């Protein structure tokens, strides 16, 4: 295991800091890489680093100290498009394999002015036989836990981003098939706060 | 004071035998360290000093790899400057390489190199900045833009500014007794009269390193080198040097001839005289 | 295409006493290209157990090579280094003297 | 320690 | 990634087909590399290449097949599939001797899934969830979910599509589509996904809502004798319409 990279996952808001640390153990390496990379895709480099101290480059700062075998990673001002698992690697030369570590994930969660919590029940006009749970415009503190019976399937904390304002929501959708139930029992082993708003 | 790390490559092919000889070396400063020779048994970057040898089997490993990696550029080069200058198959060429770096007084980084030839002639070599190449021909300047593409500058400069110095001082304090000793010269003079009109008084110096030594000859003050034999600085075997200095003297003035010896192991320069 | 001629020195590691252990040296350098043959005589007979250095380059790209015997000097027993090189027209004997 | 990124002439 | 390409994109095969997955490269690279991800073990090394002609073996070469007669492509042979071959796959590049730049590039990846038999195979059922009676009278503003379901494998690509183009403008899709039942590894999938956008653009009745699954499951090409439709790579779409309240 000759890279050693933060556990995760890591949570910022969003305008703060995430800093990730890196630990290395081959005592020769000499070049140094970090790697981004988005749920489903490919990971993609934002940041080489080559000699000792630090190296900029707009919102990421990397710092390099060989003497004690240590990469890190700044991102300063965060976006929540800088949601994703970050790679630290390291090679020797040329030839050398190039060495990852783990990764850690990164989560930015958006900034809400004041938020009011709110389970919305949906239908249409199809064939399809189901209600749908909508959890949404809530506090970005609050969590959610998908393990209940093997009926009820609950997804996770998305985050929406409208172009029109600045409007950024949270929601998770919770949902089943031929069971009747209400959407105020199926958040009901999440803890939700107390001014949330449920079908009047 | 000063200390360095200097690392030599010398590729030379065979034609119609095959592939090329590849030799690489290390120095820190006038002590070899390790060795590669593509004709040894091994295959490996081995040790060729004892504070070397304390280096775990990443150390190996690693430089063995990239000491191989050296020789194929080089097996590569070959190829490519028979092309460049349009030469015959049918002939052996020669390229070496050396670079590394400079440490002053503070072990701090005080200076960085890297330069190439081919066939005994310079070729390309890095400016002083680390920044620039100087190129030495026609076909060199092909070799300078093609560097130029491939940030071959950027990723020297990062090593020897850092790797570079960052190594030659573990070297420095793991063979504390070996590298930073400082041995003085051992000094005698003879007098060898080869005919009955002149007479020749070799001023020695031996049983010394580092190799950095001067040796001139005077009569009565001002600096004699008409009459002056000198021969280069040579190895003794055992790690010190050796290095002798002679006069063709009009016999019966031996008296009024002094050789002065400069080592950074003597604490005053010396003196010697013949009576 | 650069050629030099080597410069040989046929030397003693420590100051020759008779009968005594010590290292026969022939260091050759200034030479090019790094294609060499050099043998250590005793007597003129070929010495086989000659051990050499890693070849190496000075500051104007010139090769030096120190070729080295174990021995033990004794009055009568003469010691050569024969060197040859393409710049040589013919192969060359130089001699150990004791005291050079 | 060697240079890790020898390049082609 | 203008450089490193690979095909294809999603995969799905029984176990002993044989397949292979191309990787090309453009940026005259001499070292090739084959990779896998998986949730567990991180990135581990298959074979890889440092020139034309030549390969070897990484930390987990088994059941793997790899040659390189060409500098600019890395083909990865699988010979017989087994279901533990069941990952992403990237193809990387680096310079080696042809440049000092240390860096190395990876491809875009190629999902593959193998599974015991090839009934496993499901393609989704979409459906879109028009917005709240709620929602639209309490925050000015109208969410419209969409599902997916009982898909198997994962490999789907979701898109909103109002008026016939293509929207990104106001969406948060899951970013993993999550197991139906959590127990089988026969077991099928659910994706869903939000469309935000205001109360004067919901309640226009020339407003069309679409979205659209895009699956990747059996080709025109493999044995079919089953009761069931063929499930072949294809799209699944669900439609709501611009209403007045």
């Amino acid at each position: 295991k000759e890279v050693e990279q933060n556990s995760g996952p890591l949570s910022v808001p969003e305008g703060a800091i995430a800093s990730l640390n890196c630990t290395y153990s081959d005592r020769g390496s000499q070049s140094f890489f970090w790697y981004r990379q988005y749920s489903g895709k490919s990971p993609e480099l934002i940041m080489s680093i080559y000699s000792n101290g630090d190296k900029e480059d707009g919102r990421f700062t990397a710092q390099l100290n060989k003497a004690s075998q240590y990469v890190s990673l700044l991102i300063r001002d965060s976006q929540p498009s800088d949601s994703a698992t970050y790679l630290c690697a390291v090679t020797t030369d040329s030839w050398g394999k190039l060495q990852f570590g783990a990764g850690t994930q990164v989560v930015v969660t958006p900034d809400i002015q004041n938020p009011d919590p709110a389970v919305y029940q949906l239908r249409d006009s199809k064939s399809s036989d189901k209600s749908v749970c909508l959890f949404t415009d809530f506090d970005s503190q609050t969590n959610v836990s998908q393990s209940k019976d093997s009926d009820v399937y609950i997804t996770d904390k998305t985050v929406l981003d409208m172009r029109s304002m600045d409007f950024k929501s949270n929601s998770a959708v919770a949902w089943s098939n031929k069971s009747d139930f209400a959407c105020a029992n199926a958040f009901n082993n999440s803890i939700i706060p107390e001014d949330t708003f449920f079908p009047s | 004071g000063s200390h360095s790390m200097r690392y030599f490559f010398t590729s030379v092919s065979r034609p119609g035998r095959g592939e090329p000889r590849f030799i690489a070396v290390g120095y820190v400063d006038d002590t070899q360290f390790v060795r590669f020779d593509s004709d040894a048994a091994s295959q490996r970057m081995e040790p060729r000093a004892p504070w070397i040898e304390q280096e775990g089997p990443e150390y190996w490993d690693g430089e063995t790899r990239k000491v191989k990696a050296h020789s194929q550029t080089h097996r590569v080069d070959l190829g490519t400057l028979r092309g460049y200058y349009n030469q015959s198959e049918a002939g052996s060429h020669t390229v070496q390489r050396m670079y590394g770096c400079d440490v002053g007084s503070d072990w701090r980084f005080l200076r960085g190199y890297h330069q190439y030839a081919y066939d005994g002639k310079d070729y390309i070599a890095l400016k002083e900045d680390l920044r620039s190449w100087t190129a030495a021909d026609m076909a060199a300047q092909t070799t300078k833009h093609k560097w130029e593409a491939a940030h071959v500058a950027e990723q020297l400069r990062a090593y020897l500014e850092g790797t570079c110095v960052e190594w030659l001082r573990r070297y420095l304090e793991n063979g504390k007794e070996t590298l930073q000793r400082t041995d003085a010269p051992k000094t005698h003079m003879t007098h060898h009269a080869v005919s009955d009109h002149e007479a020749t008084l070799r001023c020695w110096a031996l049983s010394f390193y580092p190799a950095e030594i001067t040796l001139t000859w005077q009569r009565d003050g001002e600096d004699q080198t008409q009459d002056t034999e000198l021969v280069e600085t040579r190895p003794a075997g055992d790690g010190t040097f050796q290095k002798w200095a002679a006069v063709v003297v009009p016999s019966g003035q031996e008296q009024r001839y002094t050789c002065h010896v400069q080592h950074e192991g003597l604490p005053k320069p010396l003196t010697l005289r013949w009576e | 295409m650069i050629q030099r001629t080597p410069k040989i020195q046929v030397y003693s590691r420590h100051p020759a006493e008779n009968g005594k252990s010590n290292f026969l040296n022939c260091y050759v350098s200034g030479f090019h290209p790094s294609d060499i043959e050099v043998d250590l005589l005793k007597n003129g007979e070929r010495i086989e157990k000659v051990e050499h250095s890693d070849l190496s380059f000075s500051k104007d790209w010139s090769f030096y090579l120190l070729y080295y015997t174990e021995f033990t000097p004794t009055e009568k027993d003469e010691y050569a280094c024969r060197v040859n090189h393409v710049t040589l027209s013919q192969p060359k004997i130089v001699k150990w003297d004791r005291d050079m | 320690l060697l240079f890790g990124y020898p390049v082609y002439v | 990634n203008a450089g490193v390409t690979q095909t294809p994109k999603f995969q799905v095969l029984k176990t002993g087909q044989s397949m292979t997955l191309q990787c090309a490269q453009d940026m005259n690279h001499e070292y090739m590399s084959w990779y896998r991800q998986d949730p567990g073990m991180g990135l581990r090394l298959i074979h890889y290449s440092v020139g034309a002609g030549i390969t070897d073996q990484g930390e987990v070469p088994n059941g793997y097949n790899v040659s390189r007669s060409t500098t600019e492509d890395f083909p990865l042979r699988l010979l017989s599939a087994a279901p533990s071959q069941t990952s992403v796959y990237f193809c990387a590049s680096r310079p080696g001797l042809m440049s000092a730049q240390p860096e190395q590039y990876f491809g875009p990846g190629t999902r593959l899934t193998v599974t015991e038999d090839l009934k496993n195979v499901f393609p989704p059922e979409v459906a879109v969830f028009e917005p709240s009676e709620a929602e639209i009278s309490h925050t000015q503003k109208a969410t419209l979910v969409c599902l997916a379901t009982g898909f198997y494998p994962d490999h789907v690509e979701l898109s909103w599509w109002v008026n016939g183009k293509e929207v990104h403008s106001g969406v948060s899709t899951d970013p993993q589509p999550l197991k139906e039942q959590p127990a089988l590894n026969d077991s099928r999938y659910a994706l869903s996904s939000r469309l935000r956008v205001s109360a004067t653009f919901w309640q226009d009745p020339r407003n069309h809502f679409r979205c659209q699954v895009q699956f990747y499951g059996l080709s025109e090409n493999d044995e079919w004798t089953q009761d069931r439709a063929k499930p072949v790579t294809q799209i699944v779409s669900a439609e709501a319409w611009g209403r007045a309240d």
